[PDB]
């Protein structure tokens, strides 16, 4: 808290020895036009810039030796994020990339990768970055197919695996003695991969899925949004998962809202505290909203940090990703306080901090000296090989990556609360032993029972 | 003088995995030495017919007139280590600059949906066509996610409509779904599962397999389930490994149907006791005459990574009689290209008066001209409108006896032609 | 060809209470690890309803109080409880092998206490008289069991030719039959005889019901 | 909904020939068998065959072919069944009824969705509207008939009051004796709603374009 007024105001791009490429979705399309500031990407990218600040300030993390980083905007758009991924792989020396069979004396610009924020976007550029060997950690992507290793063979990941958060749903369902259910999702690799995991898990345990359905991410959702509701009313079920993105999800139930539709609404970890869905004039009629999201601990000292930072953001500026940033202010730290950053913060930092960490194990560091100068170089291939299951404390939380690159971070049960506004805590999921307390659980209902 | 290079005036990029092996974990971030593989001879085919297409353009005096048609072609046995060869095609003195006239103005391949999904978000950024001779996966046919990209097979959601016509053309209603475990079979998969959804057809059976799967299990299940009709959806490696299983478990009396991927496959009707097995269908890509093909592989016969083929003492007769579909996609595909750069160049047919991947991309679209006496176009997704699908039947010769036949705007079959077992 | 011989062919059951109908085949109806035997309900003037697929599969929306068992060549369709509206012929179907065939049918009636009828009888309108014609209708509405005598009489007379006579279906509410007796004269003969009586016998009563008109 | 919806009741000559449709909605049409079935009065459900609308197969009990023909028009959704050289056995209500999804083969199908019928009257006998008659009479309830005489071929439906009059209502089955059909409906209402609200008898025959109102007066 005092190494907090030496922190730069450079907000995207900070200098350093050693370099981390940062992935966000910072401005998407509401050639190529990036119009909407996601502003929950936006805080994901703050906290990233808060670790690598801290561990900087920290002056026995990385002893000697400056993390810094270059973050850009993915825009979730292939032609878009495709080129920030090459530029992590330009030599660190020329600034360009050459083109050779043998890449294991190459010296690239960034030692590792943060980021993307989505499952779609780590598609577009794992194989790319798992052929340099390169590694990357996912804040955010949850989808199964990167647990092959053989497949994404440097993909790491702070978030569980939706394999996991699907067998957490259906074991819920099961709990509550439901066996006709829907599952919808966003027509992408996150929503098709879950809502056929989520069918296989289903009938697996004998929940017969009564309907599947995919909202359209490009073009018009509504008419293929309208299909799914009359399929969902001429089941007539009661639960309905909604495996989906954000933005087709407002699109989802900006419509179920419009037919007055009730019943059971069983939300992902993407949309299960998203102020969009909730601010949805009249989502409250929907009724009973029940969540997944990763247990995380809560960054303390995220929202002061920012406060400085955006009072010196505020002191720096006019000066010459995000092209409206460098206009922010201390009035902009509801950015970082938002709920849905708040509770997802920590998968960035432990993120950071994981690669952080295992730098100092590369460079054979103690509490003074690194193993480290001017001509030390640096291939991601070595430091892939410290990250291989690698086990660090982090704040309060013990993080082992398994040989998937998975980790071991479950979730919590949440429920949303309507004449307060607010998520309750009902329950845990931990391995695959999920544990509610049916107790807990509030059913807005006509007489306030549960459905069946 | 390399079988993978030749000079020219404009480059086009060749995409094939000549050989085969199966992903594995590595420690170092460097090409793979394919050459020292699995061998496989109907993609080594292929990889012929491009540089036959190429070569017969030379030849001719009426598609580019007096401008070479040059390529740099690679066997890609990984997806995961393509990338070099890859950057090559898209660098401006072998130099990948990210941020901004590259080596080659299109590319033909690659022929797998893995291998496509890997590389082409590299390709579309700055709308630098690809040309797929076989990569099948629906969700190419997106436009807005694969803008500059386009094939010259069909989506899997045509063969698989095929494939449900034959089933439907028939009796039998419980099916057995064996499909490869990639992004090929698993695409076939929910395809299969789409179309048969509002249908008599009920999918009793499925997984996804692999040369190491345990077929012993896969087909006890499939029994007690009393499963007679098997849908093998994937290509010659995974095809063969289930085929193969089910001859050395005493699998018995079941109506196979194959897609177009090994239906004409060479090893597996030769094969000793494959008629124990029951009666195999398929759809096919009918067998396309190329002539003068024969001719260029009797004179070929006759560096960068990925670009060594390491297969001398080859047979002109295996390589020759070796399963022929995708042959007129590749074909198709050079000419595609080619003619799209003949008008970018505004060429007559007598002589050729700067080129950027995205003008030939936009005369690609545009595509409009015969052969073969086959018109080759593209609707606006990239999907070609040619081709055809004919039913077989393996009968007691070892051959993929054609007896019927699917169009995909308009099924027919002669019943009384298959012999079943 | 199959042979599907159900029993019993008719059969009555109280509310609330068991009935068991049976299905048994000429020849085995098992194949593909399944039996292709399938139980239908026919209400009067509707299609068939699909009760029961595969011997025992209980089809959407049908209640679970019908169920069913059997493999081979013996099926069993069994009802319980038995409600008001279950009145109707259930069909067995194999689906074995070509071509399909059906039993002859069982029917079930709701057994429920013996009631009397209700008997009203009708003189001709003045409209069928014009006509040349002269029907003398008698209701005999909602009673049970089914079996009941109707008699005409033409002074003391009894008249045998002309009577026409139509039974109802079980009645969905009251588990009651009605019936209906017309005896159609013409005008001429009407109007040549005075009293007409209807007289109705029935397990209920000893004495029958009669009703009876004047012409005058 | 699925829905299969089959032609009207036809009256047809001895040694004619007729065809029956099925409109079939809400489902992929080409996707499923399409069955039918004659049920003869003297309750047997008998199968005629099935096709297949997908390439026209047709599958038939032996003693139907050459007397029932399957048909399907694709870009109507519709299956057909013409009967040719009809007698009095042919006589009959005929089902279109669509095969399930479950069965291992198209024969092992069952029948899931079933047409409202169609009734088949073969005879050379002419069309005859029905005379409709009033049939008016101290208890709590009164009873009132309505008899509907001399009609051909079935069916007539009767109403009263329009439908208003639902309980206490018996319509009673067609009586045939010389190739004219009998009806008889009866129904019972309190003894002061009457004559104090008028209570009519709704008869209508389509065959023949009938639609007669009779109200019931005392006498
Ligand atoms: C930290 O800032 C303080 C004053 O705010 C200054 O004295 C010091 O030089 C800075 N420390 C550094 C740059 O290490
Ligand atoms: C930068 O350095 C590497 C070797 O250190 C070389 O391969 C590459 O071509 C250089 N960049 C240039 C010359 O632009
Ligand atoms: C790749 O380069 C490394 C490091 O120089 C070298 O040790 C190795 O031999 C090379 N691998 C090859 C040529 O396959
Ligand atoms: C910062 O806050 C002001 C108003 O308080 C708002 O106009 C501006 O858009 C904000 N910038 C963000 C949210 O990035
Ligand atoms: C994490 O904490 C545990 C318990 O305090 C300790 O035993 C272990 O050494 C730590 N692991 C690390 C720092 O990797
Ligand atoms: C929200 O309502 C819950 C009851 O579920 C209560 O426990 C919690 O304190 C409330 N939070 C507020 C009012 O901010
Ligand atoms: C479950 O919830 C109720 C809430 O009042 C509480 O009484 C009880 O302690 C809880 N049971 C547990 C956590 O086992
Ligand atoms: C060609 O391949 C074989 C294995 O198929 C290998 O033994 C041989 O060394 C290879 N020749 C080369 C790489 O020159
Ligand atoms: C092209 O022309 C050469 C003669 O220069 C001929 O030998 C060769 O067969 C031709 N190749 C084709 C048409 O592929
Ligand atoms: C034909 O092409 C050559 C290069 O291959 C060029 O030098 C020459 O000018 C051209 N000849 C013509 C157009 O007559
Ligand atoms: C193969 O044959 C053995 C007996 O020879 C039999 O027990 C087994 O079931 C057969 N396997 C099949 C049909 O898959
Ligand atoms: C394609 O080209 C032929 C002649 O090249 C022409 O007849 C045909 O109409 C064209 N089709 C189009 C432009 O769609
Ligand atoms: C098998 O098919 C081939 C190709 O159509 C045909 O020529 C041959 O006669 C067939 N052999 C048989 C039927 O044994
Ligand atoms: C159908 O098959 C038979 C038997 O092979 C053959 O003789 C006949 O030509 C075929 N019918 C056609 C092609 O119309
Ligand atoms: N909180 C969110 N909106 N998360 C969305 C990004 C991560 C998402 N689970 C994916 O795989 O794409
Ligand atoms: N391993 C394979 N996928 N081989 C077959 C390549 C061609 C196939 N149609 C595809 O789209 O992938
Ligand atoms: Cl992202
Ligand atoms: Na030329
Ligand atoms: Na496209």
């Amino acid at each position: 808290p005092n190494w907090f007024n030496n922190i730069s105001t450079d907000l995207f791009s900070m200098p350093g020895d050693i370099k981390l490429g940062g992935l966000f979705p910072i401005k998407e399309q509401s050639s190529v036009s990036c119009d909407s500031l996601n502003k929950d990407g936006l805080g994901r990218a703050l906290v990233m810039k808060y670790a690598v600040e801290e561990i900087n300030a920290n002056s026995q993390l990385l002893p000697g030796v400056k993390l810094g980083y270059k973050i850009y905007n993915t825009c979730r758009h292939s032609a878009v994020i495709v080129r920030p991924a090459l530029s992590f792989l330009t030599e660190k020396s020329n600034g360009t990339l050459s083109v050779e069979c043998n890449y294991t004396d190459y010296e690239t610009d960034m030692v590792a990768v943060i980021g993307p924020q989505s499952s779609e976007m780590v598609t577009v550029i794992g194989k790319l970055l798992g052929f340099f060997l390169m590694p990357q950690i996912s804040f955010g992507a949850t989808s199964d197919k990167f647990s092959d290793s053989l497949v994404y063979p440097s993909f790491f990941r702070t978030v569980p695996s939706d394999i996991r958060q699907v067998d957490a749903m259906v074991q819920l369902i099961k709990k509550f003695n439901w066996n006709w259910v829907a599952v919808v999702g966003s027509e992408e690799e996150y929503g098709q991969q879950g809502v056929q995991q989520f069918s296989k898990k289903a009938e697996d345990m004998g929940v017969c899925v009564a309907y599947q359905g995919l909202i359209p991410i490009y073009d018009d959702p509504k008419p293929a949004i309208q299909t799914i509701i009359n399929n969902i009313q001429t089941t007539e079920v009661k639960v309905v998962v909604v495996f989906s993105l954000v933005s087709p999800a407002v699109s989802f139930f900006e419509e179920v809202i419009k037919k007055n539709l009730t019943g059971v609404w069983i939300a992902s970890s993407s949309w299960a505290i998203s102020d969009k869905v909730y601010s949805l004039p009249n989502i409250d009629s929907i009724g009973t909203v029940i969540g997944f999201i990763d247990e995380t601990e809560t960054l303390e000292l995220l929202s002061p940090f920012t406060e400085v930072l955006f009072k010196k953001i505020h002191e720096a500026s006019p000066t010459e990703p995000c092209p409206e940033c460098w206009s922010l202010s201390p009035a902009n730290v509801s950015l970082v306080k938002e709920e849905s950053v708040q509770r997802t913060a920590f998968s960035v930092y432990a993120a950071v901090y994981t690669v952080a960490h295992a730098l100092h194990k590369l460079l054979e560091c103690n509490s003074a000296a690194c193993k480290w100068s001017s001509s030390t170089r640096l291939y991601p291939w070595k430091l892939l090989e410290v990250l291989k299951e690698f086990s660090v404390n982090i704040s309060n939380t013990s993080l082992k990556f398994d040989q998937n690159g998975n980790p071991n971070i479950g979730y919590s049960v949440i429920q949303r609360i309507w004449e307060n506004q607010s998520l309750s805590s009902v329950g845990s999921y931990r391995s695959a032993n999920l544990s509610i307390n049916e107790t807990l659980f509030k059913w807005y209902t006509n007489n306030s029972e549960k459905p069946e | 003088t390399s079988e993978f290079h030749l000079r020219g005036d404009y480059l086009i990029g060749g995409l094939f995995n000549i050989h085969y092996v199966a992903a594995a974990n590595f420690q170092r971030p460097q090409a793979i030495d394919c050459s020292s593989k699995l061998f496989i001879l109907p993609n080594y085919r292929r990889f012929q017919m491009m540089r036959f297409s190429v070569e017969e353009i030379n030849n001719s005096s009426s598609l580019l007139p007096n401008v070479s048609l040059g390529y740099q072609m690679f066997d890609h046995c990984s997806d995961i280590h393509s990338f070099p060869g890859i950057f090559k095609l898209l660098s401006v003195n072998d130099l990948i600059r990210p941020w901004e006239l590259p080596n080659a103005i299109g590319v033909v391949g690659p022929f797998t949906s893995t291998h496509a999904l890997s590389i082409a978000p590299i390709f579309m950024t700055n709308l630098f066509p690809m040309v797929s001779y076989g990569c099948s996966g629906s969700v190419f046919s997106k436009e807005n996610l694969y803008p500059s990209f386009l094939r010259t097979v069909h989506s899997n959601k045509d063969v698989i409509n095929a494939i449900v016509g034959i089933i439907l053309n028939f009796n039998w209603r419980w099916v057995a779904f064996l499909y490869s475990d990639d992004d090929f079979g698993k695409d076939g998969l929910e395809q299969f599962k789409n179309k048969i959804e509002d249908s008599e057809i009920c999918l009793a059976f499925y997984k996804a397999i692999n040369v190491n799967t345990d077929y012993l299990q896969v087909f006890k299940q499939i029994e007690e389930q009393n499963i007679k009709v098997i849908v093998v959806f994937a290509p010659k490696v995974y095809a063969e490994a289930v085929v193969e299983s089910a001859v050395q478990l005493n699998v018995t009396n079941k109506v196979w149907i194959a897609d177009d991927g090994w239906s004409l496959n060479k090893k597996l009707p030769s094969m000793n006791g494959i008629q124990n097995i029951g009666t195999v269908l398929g759809v096919a890509q009918p067998v396309v005459t190329i002539p003068g093909f024969t001719d260029f592989i009797y004179s070929a016969i006759s560096m960068f990574c990925n670009q060594k083929c390491n297969c001398s003492n080859l047979s002109v007769k295996s390589l020759l009689n070796a399963d022929p579909s995708f042959s007129f996609p590749v074909y198709a595909a050079v000419y595609a290209i080619a003619h799209a750069l003949h008008n970018t160049l505004r060429c007559g047919s007598d002589r050729c008066p700067t080129v950027h991947p995205h003008m030939i991309l936009e005369e690609l679209k545009k595509s409009n001209f015969t052969l073969l006496n086959q018109t080759v176009q593209f609707d606006e997704n990239g999907d070609p409108k040619f081709g055809s699908l004919s039913v077989v039947f393996w009968n007691s010769s070892g051959n993929a006896e054609e007896v019927g036949s699917y169009h995909f705007q308009s099924l027919s079959i002669n019943k009384t032609k298959i012999k079943w077992f | 060809d199959i042979v599907l011989t159900q029993s019993p062919a008719s059969l009555a059951v109280s509310l609330g209470q068991r009935a068991t109908i049976s299905c048994r085949a000429s020849e085995s109806v098992d194949s593909y690890g399944n039996s292709f035997m399938h139980w239908y309900q026919q209400k009067p003037g509707q299609p068939p309803i699909l009760l029961i697929s595969r011997a025992s599969n209980l089809e959407s929306g049908i209640p679970a109080r019908f169920s069913g068992s059997g493999s081979r060549t013996d099926f069993t369709l069994t009802i319980n409880p038995v409600e008001a509206d279950d009145f109707a012929t259930y069909y067995c179907q194999q689906t074995n092998e070509d071509p399909r065939t059906f039993g002859g049918g069982t029917k079930l009636e709701i057994k429920r206490a013996d009631a009397a009828p209700t008997v009203s009888i009708f003189p001709p309108s003045s409209e069928q008289l014009t006509s040349g014609g002269a029907s003398v209708v008698c209701f005999l509405n909602n009673f049970y069991p089914k079996d009941i005598n109707v008699k005409w009489k033409i002074d003391g007379s009894e008249r045998q030719n002309g009577v026409l006579n139509s039974w109802t279906d079980q009645d969905s509410k009251d588990s009651t039959y009605s019936m209906s007796s017309t005896l159609t004269l013409t005008k001429d003969e009407y109007e040549r005889h005075n009293s007409y009586t209807c007289e109705a016998t029935h397990k209920t009563s000893t004495s029958p019901i009669v009703k009876s008109f004047n012409r005058n | 909904e699925v829905q299969l919806q089959q032609s009207g009741p036809e009256l047809v000559k001895p040694g004619a020939s007729m065809k029956i449709s099925c409109k079939a909605s809400g489902y992929s049409f080409t996707g499923y068998s399409m069955n039918w079935v004659k049920q003869s009065h003297g309750k047997n459900l008998e199968w005629i065959g099935l096709i297949n609308p997908y390439n026209g197969d047709t599958t038939y009990k032996q003693k139907f072919k050459g007397k029932a023909t399957l048909t399907v028009d694709r870009s109507s959704s519709t299956a057909y069944m013409e009967l040719l050289r009809l007698t009095s056995e042919d006589s009959a209500v005929y089902y279109c009824a669509r095969s399930g999804r479950g069965a291992p083969t198209t024969t092992t199908a069952w029948f899931t969705y079933w047409g409202q019928g169609t009734l088949v009257t073969v005879s050379a006998a002419k069309t005859t509207p029905p005379s409709v008659y009033p049939l008016a009479p101290t208890n709590s309830m009164v009873t009132l008939g309505c008899l509907v005489k001399g009609y051909f071929p079935e069916p007539v439906t009767v109403t009263w009051n329009s439908g208003s009059l639902s309980s206490g209502v018996h319509t009673f089955p067609a009586v045939l004796q010389s190739d004219l059909y009998t009806l008889s409906s009866s129904v019972t209402v309190p003894s002061s709603t009457w004559p104090s609200e008028t209570v009519t008898c709704n008869v209508a025959h389509p065959a023949s374009s009938t639609k007669v109102d009779k109200k019931i007066v005392p006498r």
